[PDB]
C-alpha cells in the first residue's frame, strides 16, 4: 500500500535537544528525561526537560494541595477502606456549601468550608500557570497568543465557579468536586434554567465545538496530505510559499470555492476553538442571573 | 433590546460577521489577486479586499517577506489552453514531468537550505549528522530501491534527516552510474527486504533533479524533488504494474 | 478566474469516472463526474425537501421540517406525506455526501496529494449513517432516525437522551466528550503556537520550530513536534467522531435501559461488593 504518515516507519535519535536559550533563565530548567520509543512512533520521542520558576512551583504545590483536598475528603467518605475508595470512587463528591451561607466562608469544613478550599487552591493553580504560559512565550520572544487562547478556558471556568455564583449571591451555585456528581449538576442546571439547547449562546459553543473538529480533522488531513511536500514544516512555508502550501489552498478552492493561506488557516484554527469557551461562558453567565428560563426567553426574542 | 442576553447575542453576530471578514482578508495575503488563465487580473475579485501588507522579519539575516505583493510564477509554465473558453484543463507541452507542471509542479523557493534554530542546515545527510542513528524500525540503509515498473533503480546509501525534530525527510538513493538522488520518505514503504517506490518505475530515477551540493539541500531543490516524484502517480501510471 | 499559482496545477487527469468528459471547472470550483452527481443528489434533495416544505404548510426555515416514517412503518416506504419523503431525501443525503467524498478524491488524484481528506471526511458520513441507517435498522424502523429540521433535530437529540435516563452516562459518549474537548485544546494550542511563531514580539525576527519546541518544553515538559500535531488532530477529532457513532451504535441495541445503572458492574464486583460503607453500602 501507499504509506500514510500516521505513524513514522524509520526513528532516528540524536543528541538531546535542549531548547533555544533566548531570554529565559537556564538555571530554571531541569535536564532531559528518556526518550520514549513509543511516543516515537507518532511524535517525539525525548520528553524533557521542563522550566519549573517560582510560579511554577506554586501553580504545582497549589494544584497539588487541591486534588489532595478532595481526596482526603473522598477516603472519609470511604471510611477510610480502600476497597470501598476503589469501588465507588466516581460516586464520592465535595460538595460546597448551601444557599443558606450565601457567598460567607462561615460554613463547617464537613459542609462546604473544604469545597471553598479545594475552590482557593485551583483558583491559584490556574491562575499562576495562565501566567507562566504568557512569562515562557516572553522569555522566548515570542507572540502571546497561546496565553490569549488559554484566557478564554479560564472565562468559561471562572464564569462556572466564581463569577455566576458571585452574581447569584451564594457558593451553592458552583460546580461540586466529582466525577458523576459534577455530570448530575451539569444536567440539572440544563434543566432548571429552561433547557439549554433554547440557549443561543449554548448553540454557538456546540457550532464551534463541533467546527473544531470538523477544522483540524481538515487542517490535519491537509497537512498530512502535503507532507510529501514538507507541508509540516510551517513557518518557513509562511516564509517562502511552496508547492506543499499550493496543492493544499488548491484542494479547498477546488472542493469548497475558497481557501486559505498557511498562517490565516491558524488564524481560522484560533479563533474557532476559542469561541467554544467564548461563547459557552457568556451562555452560563446570563444564565439565572439576566435569564432564568431559556424556552421562554426564546418565545419573546425570536 | 430591552434584555442583556439579546444585546449579547445582537453584539456577537456582528462581532462574528467582522471576525469573519477579517479572516478571509488574512487568507488573502497569498494567491491574490485573482487572474484569469492569461495570468491578467481578472475582472470580478470578490467582495473581500487585499488587507493592508505586513512584514514578517526572516532569522539569520535572510531578508524580510512583505505580504500581499506582487505575484509572480518566476519560471516559465511549459502548458496551453486545450479550450476556446474559461474552466478546462491546461494540456502539457512536453513532458509535465521534466517541464515541473500537473502534479509534478514545484514552486521557485528561494534556493537555501532551510536553516534551524541556531542557524545550522535543517536537514543534512546522517553521516554527516553528529551523534544520529537510527533508533526503532528497520533500517533502510542498504535496501534496494524498486519503482513501480517491479525493477530495481537502486540503492539506499543514508537517510537524510530534520536535525531539530528528529526525524526522516528522506532517503538518498544510488543509481546505476554512482550519483544519487533524494526521494521523500512520505513517498517510499520501507519493506523488510527492499524499499518500494510506487510513484515512479525504475527509468525514471535518473530524472529526478539533482542538488548541487552532496550534503545540503535548498528549499528550490526540494520542491524540485518532492514535485517531481509526485507526478509519478499520475505521469508514470502506463508503467505502473499492478500490486 | 485563478489564484496566482493555480494554472500550472489545472492539467488534465486524475478523473475516477467519464474520462475527460467533465474535467473541467466552473470558476474555482472542480466538476468531474461527482460533482455532477453531486449537483444531481443535491438538487433533488433541496426539490424534496422545498416540497416538502408545501405539504407542512410552512416555509420558514425554523419551522420546515422533514419528519422519518412513522415507528409502525418498520423498515418499510411511507408516502411522500407521511415519511416516504424523508426515505428519498436520506438516499440523496448519503449520494451527495459520498459523491462528495469521491469528488474530493478526485482533486487529490489531479493535485497528487495523499488521500486523507476524504478519508476524514469518511468518518462523517459513517455518523451520519449511524444516526440515519445503521441505528434504525438494528432497530427495526425509520422512526428512530433523527428529522430534518433546525429545531426538530434537537427536540430529537434531547427525547433521545433522555429515554436512556442522564445521556452523560453512556461511556463510549465519554469518551467521544473528552476527544472532542482535548481536540479543541488541542486546536487552540496548535493555532496559538505557530501564530505565536510567526508574529513574535514587535520588532523581532519571526521564531523558529525549535522555539515552538522549547515553549512546549519549558511549559509542560513535552513536545509532540509539528508532524505530530497534525497526526494529533486529525486523531484526536475522528476519534471523537467514532466514539460518537459508537455510542449511538449501542444505545437501542445492545443497551437500551438507563445508563445510569450500567456502572453497577462495577459497584457489584464480588470482592468489594458486600463492603459497608461509601456511597454504596
Ligand atoms: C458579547 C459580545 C462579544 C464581542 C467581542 C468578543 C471578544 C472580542 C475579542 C477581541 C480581541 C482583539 C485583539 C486584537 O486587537 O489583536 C490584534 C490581532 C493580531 O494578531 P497577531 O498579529 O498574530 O499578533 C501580533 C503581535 O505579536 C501583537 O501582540 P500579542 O503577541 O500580545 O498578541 C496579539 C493578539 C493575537 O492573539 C489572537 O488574536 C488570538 C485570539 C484569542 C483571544 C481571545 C480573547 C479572550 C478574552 C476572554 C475574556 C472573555 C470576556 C467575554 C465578555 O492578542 C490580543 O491582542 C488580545 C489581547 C487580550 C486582552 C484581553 C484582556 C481582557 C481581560 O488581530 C486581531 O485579533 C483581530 C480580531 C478582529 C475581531 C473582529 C472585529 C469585529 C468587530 C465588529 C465590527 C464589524 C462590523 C459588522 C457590521
Ligand atoms: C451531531 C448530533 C445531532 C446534532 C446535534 C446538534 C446540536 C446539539 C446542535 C446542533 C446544531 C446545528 N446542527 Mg445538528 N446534529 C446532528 C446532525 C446534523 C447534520 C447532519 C446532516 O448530520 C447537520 C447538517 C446539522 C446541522 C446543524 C446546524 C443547523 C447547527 C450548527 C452545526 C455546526 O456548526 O456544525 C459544525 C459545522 C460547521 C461550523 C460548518 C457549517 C455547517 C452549516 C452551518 C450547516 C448548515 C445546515 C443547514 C441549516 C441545513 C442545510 C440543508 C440544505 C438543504 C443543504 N446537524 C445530529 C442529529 N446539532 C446547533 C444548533 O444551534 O441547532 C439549532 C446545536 O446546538
Ligand atoms: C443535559 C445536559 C445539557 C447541557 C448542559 C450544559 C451545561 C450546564 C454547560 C454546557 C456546556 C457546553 N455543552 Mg451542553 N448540554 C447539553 C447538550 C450538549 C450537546 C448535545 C449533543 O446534546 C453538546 C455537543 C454539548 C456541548 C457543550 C459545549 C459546546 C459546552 C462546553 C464547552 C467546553 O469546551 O467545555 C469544556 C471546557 C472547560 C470546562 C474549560 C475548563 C478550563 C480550566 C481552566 C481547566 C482546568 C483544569 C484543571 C487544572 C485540572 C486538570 C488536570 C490536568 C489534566 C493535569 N452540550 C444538554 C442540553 N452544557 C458548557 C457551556 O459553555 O454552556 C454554554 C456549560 O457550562
Ligand atoms: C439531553 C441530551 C443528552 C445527549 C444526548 C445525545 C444524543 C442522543 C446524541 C449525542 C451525540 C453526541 N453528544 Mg451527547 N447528550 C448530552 C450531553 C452532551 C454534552 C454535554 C456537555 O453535556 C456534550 C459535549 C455532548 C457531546 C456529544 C458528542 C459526543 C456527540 C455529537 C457529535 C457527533 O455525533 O458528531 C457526528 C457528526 C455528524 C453526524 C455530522 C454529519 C455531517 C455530514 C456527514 C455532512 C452534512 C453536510 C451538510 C448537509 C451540508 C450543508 C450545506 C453546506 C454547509 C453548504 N453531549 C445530553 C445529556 N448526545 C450524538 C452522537 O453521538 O451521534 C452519533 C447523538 O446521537
Ligand atoms: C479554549 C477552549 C479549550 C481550551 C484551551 C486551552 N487550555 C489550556 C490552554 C489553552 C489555550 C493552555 O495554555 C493551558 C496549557 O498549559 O495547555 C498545555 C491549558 C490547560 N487546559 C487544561 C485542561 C483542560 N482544558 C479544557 C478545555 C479547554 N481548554 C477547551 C475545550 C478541559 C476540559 C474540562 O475540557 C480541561 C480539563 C490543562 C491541561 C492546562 C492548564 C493547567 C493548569 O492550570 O494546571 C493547574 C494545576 C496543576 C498545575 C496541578 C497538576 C498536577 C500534575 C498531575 C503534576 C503532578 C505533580 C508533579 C509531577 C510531582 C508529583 C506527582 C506524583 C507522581 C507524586
Ligand atoms: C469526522 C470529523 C469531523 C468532520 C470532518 C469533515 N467534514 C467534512 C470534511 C471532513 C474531513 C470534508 O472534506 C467536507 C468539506 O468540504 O468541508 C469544507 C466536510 C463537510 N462537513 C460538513 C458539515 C458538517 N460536518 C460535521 C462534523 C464533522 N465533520 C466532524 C466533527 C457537522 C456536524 C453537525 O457536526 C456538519 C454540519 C460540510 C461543510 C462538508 C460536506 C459538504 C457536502 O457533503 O456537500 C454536498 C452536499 C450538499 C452541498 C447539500 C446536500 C443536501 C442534501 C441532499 C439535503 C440535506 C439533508 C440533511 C441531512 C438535512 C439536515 C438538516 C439539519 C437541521 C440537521
Ligand atoms: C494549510 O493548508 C490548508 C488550506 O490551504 C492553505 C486550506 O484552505 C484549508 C481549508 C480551510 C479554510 C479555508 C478555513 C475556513 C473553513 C471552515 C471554517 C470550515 C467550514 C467550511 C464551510 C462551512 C464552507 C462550506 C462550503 C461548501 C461545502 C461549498 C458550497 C458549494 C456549492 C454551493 C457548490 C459546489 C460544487 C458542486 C456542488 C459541484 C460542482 C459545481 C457545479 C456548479 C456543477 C485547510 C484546512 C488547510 O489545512
Ligand atoms: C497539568 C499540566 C502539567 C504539566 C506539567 C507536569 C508536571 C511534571 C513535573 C515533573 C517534575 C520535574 C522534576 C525536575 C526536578 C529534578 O529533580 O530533576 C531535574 C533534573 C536535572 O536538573 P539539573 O540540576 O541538571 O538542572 C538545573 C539547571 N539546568 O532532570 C531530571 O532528572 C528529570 C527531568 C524530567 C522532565 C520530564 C517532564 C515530562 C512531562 Br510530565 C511530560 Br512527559 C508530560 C506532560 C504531557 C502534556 C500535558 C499537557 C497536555 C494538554
Ligand atoms: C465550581 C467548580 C468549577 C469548576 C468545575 C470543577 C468540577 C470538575 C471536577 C471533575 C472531577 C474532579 N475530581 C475531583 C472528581 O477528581
Ligand atoms: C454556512 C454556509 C457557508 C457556505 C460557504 C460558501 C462560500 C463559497 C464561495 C465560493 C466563491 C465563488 N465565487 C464565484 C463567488 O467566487
Ligand atoms: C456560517 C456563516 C456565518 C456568517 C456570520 C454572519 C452573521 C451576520 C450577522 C449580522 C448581524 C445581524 N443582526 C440582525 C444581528 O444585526
Ligand atoms: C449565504 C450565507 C453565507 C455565509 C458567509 C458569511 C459572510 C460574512 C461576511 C462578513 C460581512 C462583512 N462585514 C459587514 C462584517 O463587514
Ligand atoms: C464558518 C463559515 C465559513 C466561512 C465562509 C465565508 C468565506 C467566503 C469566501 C469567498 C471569497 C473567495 N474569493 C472570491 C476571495 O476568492
Ligand atoms: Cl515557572
Ligand atoms: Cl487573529
Ligand atoms: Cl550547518
Ligand atoms: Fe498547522
Ligand atoms: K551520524
Amino acid at each position: 500500500a501507499e504509506y500514510q504518515n500516521i505513524f513514522s516507519q524509520v526513528q532516528v535519535r540524536g543528541p538531546a535537544d535542549l531548547g533555544m536559550t533566548e531570554d529565559v533563565n537556564l538555571a530554571n530548567r531541569s535536564g532531559v528525561g528518556p526518550f520514549s520509543t513509543l511516543l516515537g512512533w507518532f511524535g517525539n520521542a525525548q520528553l524533557g526537560p521542563i522550566y519549573l520558576g517560582s510560579l511554577g512551583v506554586l501553580s504545582l504545590f497549589s494544584g497539588l494541595m487541591w486534588f489532595f483536598t478532595i481526596g482526603i475528603w473522598f477516603w472519609y467518605q470511604a471510611g477510610w477502606n480502600p476497597a470501598v475508595f476503589l469501588r465507588d470512587l466516581f460516586f464520592f463528591s465535595l460538595e460546597p456549601p448551601a444557599p443558606e451561607y450565601g457567598l460567607s466562608f462561615a460554613a463547617p469544613l464537613k459542609e462546604g468550608g473544604l469545597w471553598l478550599i479545594a475552590s482557593f487552591f485551583m483558583f491559584v493553580a490556574v491562575w499562576s500557570w495562565w501566567g507562566r504560559t504568557y512569562l515562557r512565550a516572553q522569555a522566548l520572544g515570542m507572540g502571546k497568543h497561546t496565553a490569549w487562547a488559554f484566557l478564554s478556558a479560564i472565562w468559561l471556568w471562572m464564569v462556572l465557579g466564581f463569577i455566576r455564583p458571585i452574581l447569584m449571591g451564594s457558593w451553592s451555585e458552583a460546580v461540586p468536586y466529582g466525577i458523576f456528581s459534577h455530570l448530575d449538576w451539569t444536567n440539572n442546571f440544563s434543566l432548571v434554567h429552561g433547557n439549554l439547547f433554547y440557549n443561543p449562546f449554548h448553540g454557538l459553543s456546540i457550532a464551534f465545538l463541533y467546527g473544531s473538529a470538523l477544522l483540524f480533522a481538515m487542517h490535519g488531513a491537509t497537512i498530512l496530505a502535503v507532507s510529501r511536500f514538507g507541508g509540516e514544516r510551517e513557518l518557513e512555508q509562511i516564509a517562502d510559499r511552496g508547492t506543499a502550501a499550493e496543492r493544499a489552498a488548491l484542494f479547498w478552492r477546488w472542493t469548497m470555492g475558497f481557501n486559505a493561506t498557511m498562517e490565516g488557516i491558524h488564524r481560522w484554527a484560533i479563533w474557532m476553538a476559542v469561541l467554544v469557551t467564548l461563547t459557552g461562558g457568556i451562555g452560563i453567565l446570563l444564565s439565572g442571573t439576566v435569564v432564568d428560563n431559556w424556552y421562554v426567553w426564546g418565545q419573546n426574542h425570536g | 433590546n430591552f434584555d442583556l442576553a439579546s444585546l449579547a447575542i445582537y453584539s456577537f453576530w456582528i462581532f462574528l460577521a467582522g471576525l469573519i471578514y477579517y479572516l478571509q482578508t488574512e487568507n488573502m495575503r497569498e494567491g491574490y489577486p485573482l487572474e484569469n488563465e492569461d495570468g491578467t487580473p481578472a475582472a470580478n475579485q470578490g467582495p473581500f479586499p487585499l488587507p493592508k501588507p505586513k512584514t514578517f522579519i526572516l532569522p539569520h539575516g535572510r531578508g524580510t517577506l512583505t505580504v500581499p505583493g506582487p505575484e509572480s510564477e518566476d519560471r516559465p509554465i511549459a502548458l496551453a489552453r486545450t479550450a476556446v473558453s474559461e474552466g478546462f484543463p491546461h494540456a502539457p507541452t512536453g513532458d509535465p514531468m521534466k517541464d515541473g507542471v500537473g502534479p509534478a509542479s514545484w514552486v521557485a523557493r528561494r534556493d537555501l537550505p532551510e536553516l534551524d534554530g541556531h542557524g545550522h542546515n535543517k536537514i543534512k545527510p546522517m553521516k554527516a549528522a553528529a551523534g544520529f542513528h537510527v533508533s526503532a524500525g528497520k533500517n533502510p540503509i542498504g535496501l534496494p530501491v524498486r519503482g513501480c515498473d517491479l525493477e530495481i533503480a537502486g540503492k539506499v546509501v543514508d537517510i537524510w534527516v530534520d536535525i531539530p525534530e528528529q526525524m526522516a525527510r528522506f532517503l538518498e538513493v544510488e543509481l546505476k552510474d554512482g550519483s544519487t538522488r533524494l526521494l521523500p520518505m512520505q513517498m517510499v514503504k520501507v519493506q523488510s527486504n527492499r524499499v518500494h517506490v510506487n510513484a515512479l518505475s525504475s527509468d525514471l530515477f535518473a530524472g529526478i533533479p539533482t542538488i548541487k551540493s552532496p550534503t545540503e539541500v535548498t528549499l528550490l531543490e526540494e520542491d524540485k524533488i518532492c514535485g517531481y516524484v509526485a507526478g509519478g502517480l499520475m505521469y508514470a501510471a502506463p508503467k505502473r504494474k499492478s500490486v | 478566474a485563478l489564484l496566482s499559482f493555480e494554472r500550472k496545477y489545472r492539467v488534465p487527469g486524475g478523473t475516477l469516472v467519464g474520462g475527460n468528459l467533465f474535467d473541467f471547472w466552473v470558476g474555482p470550483f472542480y466538476v468531474g463526474f461527482f460533482g455532477v452527481a453531486t449537483f444531481f443528489f443535491a438538487a433533488l434533495g433541496i426539490i424534496l425537501i422545498a416540497w416538502s416544505a408545501v405539504l407542512q404548510g410552512t416555509w420558514n426555515p425554523q419551522l420546515i421540517s422533514v419528519y422519518p416514517p412513522a415507528l409502525e412503518y418498520g423498515l418499510g416506504g411511507a408516502p411522500l406525506a407521511k415519511g416516504g419523503l424523508w426515505q428519498i431525501i436520506t438516499i440523496c443525503a448519503t449520494g451527495a455526501f459520498v459523491s462528495w467524498a469521491l469528488r474530493e478524491v478526485e482533486i487529490c488524484r489531479k493535485l497528487g496529494i495523499g488521500y486523507h481528506i476524504p478519508f476524514a471526511f469518511a468518518f462523517a458520513i459513517l455518523a451520519y449513517l449511524t444516526l440515519v441507517l445503521f441505528r434504525p435498522v438494528m432497530m427495526g424502523a425509520w422512526g428512530y432516525a433523527f428529522p430534518y429540521g433546525i429545531w426538530t433535530h434537537l427536540d430529537w437529540v434531547s427525547n433521545t437522551g433522555y429515554t436512556y435516563g442522564n445521556f452523560h452516562y453512556n461511556p463510549a459518549h465519554m469518551i467521544a466528550i473528552s476527544f472532542f474537548f482535548t481536540n479543541a485544546l488541542a486546536l487552540a494550542l496548535h493555532g496559538a503556537l505557530v501564530l505565536s511563531a510567526a508574529n513574535p514580539e514587535k520588532g523581532k525576527e519571526m521564531r523558529t520550530p525549535d522555539h515552538e519546541d522549547t515553549f512546549f518544553r519549558d511549559l509542560v515538559g513535552y513536545s509532540i513536534g509539528t508532524l505530530g500535531i497534525h497526526r494529533l488532530g486529525l486523531l484526536l477529532s475522528l476519534s471523537a467522531v467514532f466514539f460518537s457513532a459508537l455510542c449511538m451504535i449501542i444505545t437501542g441495541t445492545i443497551w437500551f435501559d438507563q445508563w445510569v445503572d450500567w456502572w453497577q458492574w462495577w459497584v457489584k464486583l464480588p470482592w468489594w461488593a458486600n463492603i459497608p460503607g461509601g456511597i454504596n453500602g
